[PDB]
């Protein structure tokens, strides 16, 4: 209680070490009395501040401590629950040596107290952006993968901005980026995202590289046929083919693109397991 | 041009065939993330470095 | 025998410098001093202060929080710390959990980190630190950790094949560089009291039998009286102090006074560490003792 | 909260009393005190002061030499010590390239120390009775000590996931599960931490204690040793720092048995001087009445 | 300026002080590899502590001596065994770590000698010590592998035990006698087997006065007892082992069926040692 | 007396037979303790207590 004053004092005084623990000791006291709500607020708040003061250590510690309480008080995953953690994620230094740790800590909690096997979507969007701040592209790609619509937007931009950065682009180069969107979203069975991500990416590819093409439409579906990117064509046809779940179409598409069936061996194999039983 | 005609006739025909009857999975379909069990097969690593 | 640790502090060959002794003495404080004194004396070199002690105190000494990932000490340009925590060290890399709660896990892991720096020089990745000061635990458990190289060897011997070759080599290197008086030495932390002094003599005897270099002996918490208790306690200290000069005549004995408070923060730590470079002198530094208060 | 350890010292239910904390504080000295104070306060009971610390200091504290076989403390009628040495502890059970290499492996200290604990449990079951009513421990610093206190649980969680070989398994689970329920019983086993008036000690104490309660260990004592209690320039100055951590101590541990202790004008050794200083753990030190006993331990 | 220091403390009543002070100074000799000096210092210091009834300190130094012994690779000889023997005499038969000390030196006696079980001379001294602690069985073995004196103490050990018996029996006498015959027959010491058997049988006859008649033939004598069939069998077994003749062995066992079952294990080994 | 005659005639005869020719091991024989490999088979524990 009255001690609270004396420590925040040490904070706004230049004694980070002092304040961090003093708070923790007082915090552990709240938990001891099972006054969880009080603890959650104390710890969480104190962390954010340490992060704002650029005190990576102390801050990261409290963040975990909060999670520890979260799992102790069995805090269910909801808006207010995710909010606190999200708020903290924004103050985390993308260079924090234990970034991935923090990310995992909360995501784990999001899973244990939710019906999502991979964590809460909303929380993912925030986490994804953070990982990218640390140039952890691959790690980010996955979180956005299982995120919200915004995650999709950042995901397509993540790949696109990467494709452009390429100095020695190639016919197969474009496929390396595009295929990811199609496959990844086809793995989590998110046809809506697969189509929208594919739409934004293909349009940007066309308005920048100006590849000679002609749109082929039929029954409502459209395939942006590229005269110099056979890979892109195959990948687009694969998307629609998975929607039909028809074994014949799957076999026909692969028999025509023998090399692409070998270049996307593993992927096509799983697709036959998910959309063809 | 007619250099990519063979593949064009394939893509165009395959599409027509794959959409005569409404596909089993509509474009506005999205398996709730509460049901996704796995993340499919790991894709290859891009030979490009990232930054921003 | 020069009453200072200059020879070492300025040495350019050493890479591993252990700091052990009974508990409470100040193995973390003294190590904090040795660390600051080397990073300042050796500019073009990067130093690392890792604590294998389960009960990490480096964070307490300096003040700032240290974790599983090396963190440069605030104020220094070439000096980082660590402090390996078994639990978190096993979660990052029903069995795993139960592994970080078994007696001895501290040593094992602490040694794995040592293996990590050896595997790196071989990997061509280079070296991240020139010298490493250790904040070991009391005499007992510490000797156990120092025996890990030999034990891990005598065990590994009595035994993907290329992986075991990489391990055998890495560890062996440790065995060769640890028995080298120029690469690794031992600095004991004791006070002016029987139970400490005597445990020191014992600890040291073991070290030489381990073929470990012992070229330093710090006598901390000395009163150097000249109230009734301080003058009375100084009397006892001088008793063990004179004996110390006998047992360790051909050794680098560096005495150290008792401050009027706790020595923490790179600021006050460096102020007290200067006496390990240039022996304390009541005639010239009789006022610095009270400068660390508050 | 009574500022003394009378409740315990006179307790007749307790059988295991650990003495841990950071190093250097005096885990051996304080334990030496707790030992003498209980053997004197509890006449019709036999006590044992065993040190699991690899670097035994009980022999140094008392003075006389202790070995692998229990030895009554010179001067006492119901108080023996031990101090298990891994090496010799493996040569005796073996004579009765693996055995030798076993006493040189990190953690051997704990393992064996626990085997001795198992030895006293197996005896009460064997009908042989008990050789000691209570046991004071001279553990090592906070760290490694917690590892030893986790041995019961670990040895259990491990033993579980497992021709007389079937009999042993039974005499193994039991002996362990007992030590487990024994330590989780606030009336049979308690924990006495040894700290000083200094941040790095105080803070490490708060941490140590929190862990203990999560281990379901009884913590009903806190000794603050090496206090100056000034009222030269250094003593008055250092006392200033001690009073700072002392007041904070009264806060964090208000509902705890806080027993302050002064800094003697010398080292406390030998049943003689040890008992003279231990009396303050029974009856809180009072400058007004005992302001002269502090200098009686010198020489 | 050091040897006196602690001995001044020893007299002033400071055993703890002197013991370690000596050890520290001792380890110093070893450090300088001045083994001979160490051996003397430690050894002497121990004896004194033992004479002062300081079981602890004393026992410690004794081991420390052995530690150096094994370090300086001190070979087993008269002077080497002598020091340890001298110390054994000052050891309290009640010393909780008696067996430890005993084993310590005996181990050394083995490592630095051609004896697989230790030096005989050292055994005689050790044996007596064990007995002082009432460790009869443990003593029996050391005397077993000792000198002629060991044999004398061995027969006396068993005899004095047999007499202490309140409810003696026909098979009782066999329990003691058989030991001598078997034990010495195991280490192939016919000389000791005969002499131990002679002293024991004569004492048995001059105290219990059992009706008997000595049977002689070709130089060998079997004290036939009219009421101790076990003793007869045991005596015949001794001589039979000397012949190493399979037939005799079979004949002796076929006549004494019950004794062949009562001494099953033993006879089995005897057929392995004296009959290949 | 003649009560133990049967056994007496055995012991007496067995001795005579076992000593016609000098036994392979003389009475003055003693395998140097430097050659003893084992201590034979462990004998049973006496049912009597010792002391002195
Ligand atoms: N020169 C000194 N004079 C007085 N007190 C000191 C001095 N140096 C260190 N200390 C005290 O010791 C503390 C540091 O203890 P550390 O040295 O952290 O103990 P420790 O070695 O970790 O104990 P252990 O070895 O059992 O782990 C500081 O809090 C300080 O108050
Ligand atoms: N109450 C006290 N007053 C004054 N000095 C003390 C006190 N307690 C201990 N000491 C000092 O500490 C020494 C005893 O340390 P011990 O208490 O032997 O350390 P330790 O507990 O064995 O360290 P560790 O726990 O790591 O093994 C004595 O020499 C004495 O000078
Ligand atoms: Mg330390
Ligand atoms: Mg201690
Ligand atoms: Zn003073």
């Amino acid at each position: 209680a009255k001690t609270l004053q004396r420590f925040e004092n040490k904070i706004k005084a230049g004694d980070y070490y002092e304040a961090h623990q003093t708070l923790r000791t007082i915090a552990n006291r709240y938990v001891r009395s099972k006054s969880y709500e009080h603890a959650i607020e104390l710890i969480s708040q104190g962390a954010l501040s340490f992060l704002k003061a650029k005190q990576g250590g102390s801050g990261t510690d409290l963040i975990f401590y909060l999670l520890e309480v979260y799992d102790l008080a069995e805090v269910k995953v909801d808006d207010i629950s995710v909010a606190r953690l999200v708020r903290l994620i924004a103050e985390l230094d993308p260079s924090e040596p234990n970034l991935k740790d923090v990310i995992t800590g909360m995501n784990n909690w999001s899973i244990k107290f939710s019906e999502y096997k991979f964590g809460d979507p909303y929380l993912h969007n925030t986490i994804g952006s953070k990982l990218l701040e640390g140039d952890f592209v691959y790690e980010a790609e996955r979180y956005f993968m299982l995120g919200t619509h915004d995650s999709m937007i950042k995901y397509v931009d993540l790949l696109w901005d990467w494709l452009c950065q390429v100095d020695d682009i190639e016919d197969s180069t474009v496929a390396e980026f595009f295929s990811r969107l199609v496959f990844n979203y086809l793995f989590i069975s998110n046809i809506s995202f697969a189509h929208e991500s594919k739409d934004i990416f293909l349009e940007r590819f066309i308005e920048k590289f100006h590849p000679k093409y002609e749109k082929i439409d039929k029954n409502g579906y459209e395939i942006v046929f590229f005269e110099d990117y056979s890979d892109l064509n195959f990948l687009q046809l694969l998307l629609i083919t998975c929607q039909t779940a028809d074994a014949s179409y799957f076999l026909n598409l692969k028999n025509h693109y023998l090399d692409f069936s070998q270049a996307y061996k593993s992927e096509l194999e799983f697709l036959g397991q998910e959309y063809f039983n | 041009t007619s250099a990519s005609g063979p593949e064009h006739e394939f893509v165009s025909k395959f599409l027509t065939l794959a959409t005569l009857t409404e596909p089993k999975l509509p474009k506005s379909y999205t398996k709730p993330l509460k049901d996704v069990t796995n993340l499919g097969v790991p894709l290859p690593t891009l030979k490009y470095k990232y930054k921003q | 025998v020069e009453p200072n640790l200059h020879s070492l502090i300025t040495s350019t060959t050493h890479k591993w410098i252990f700091v052990g002794g009974k508990g409470g003495v100040g193995k973390t404080t003294s190590s904090c001093s040795i660390a600051i004194q080397m990073a300042l004396s050796q500019p073009n070199k990067q130093f690392l202060l890792i604590s294998t002690v389960p009960a990490h105190n480096l964070s307490d000494a300096f003040g700032e929080k240290f974790g599983k990932d090396a963190r440069k000490v605030t104020g220094m340009n070439n000096l980082s710390c660590m402090e390996i925590d078994p639990s978190a060290a096993l979660k990052d890399m029903a069995l795993a959990d139960l592994t970080g709660s078994i007696p001895g896990i501290d040593e094992a892991l602490s040694f794995m980190e040592v293996m990590k720096h050896i595997k790196r020089q071989e990997q061509g990745e280079g070296e991240t630190f020139d010298t490493v000061i250790f904040d070991t635990a009391p005499t007992g458990h510490t000797l156990r950790f120092l025996q890990l190289p030999n034990t891990l060897s005598k065990l590994l011997e009595k035994f993907i094949s290329g992986k075991l070759n990489e391990l055998k080599a890495n560890v062996e290197t440790i065995r060769q560089q640890f028995t080298d008086p120029d690469l690794t030495t031992f600095v004991c932390v004791c006070i002016s009291e029987f139970l400490s002094l005597y445990e020191t003599e014992r600890l040291i005897q073991e070290l030489i039998s381990y073929d470990m270099d012992v070229n330093s002996i710090i006598v901390n918490q000395l009163l150097f009286a000249e109230c009734k208790r301080c003058q009375a306690r100084w009397k006892m200290q001088k008793k063990y102090l004179d004996q110390i000069d006998e047992l360790y005549e051909d050794f680098h004995v560096v005495k150290m006074p008792l401050c009027a408070g706790e020595i923490r923060g790179l600021n006050n730590l460096t102020k007290f560490s200067q006496f390990l470079n240039k022996e304390y002198n009541p005639i010239t530094d009789g006022k610095v003792i009270y400068e660390l208060e508050d």
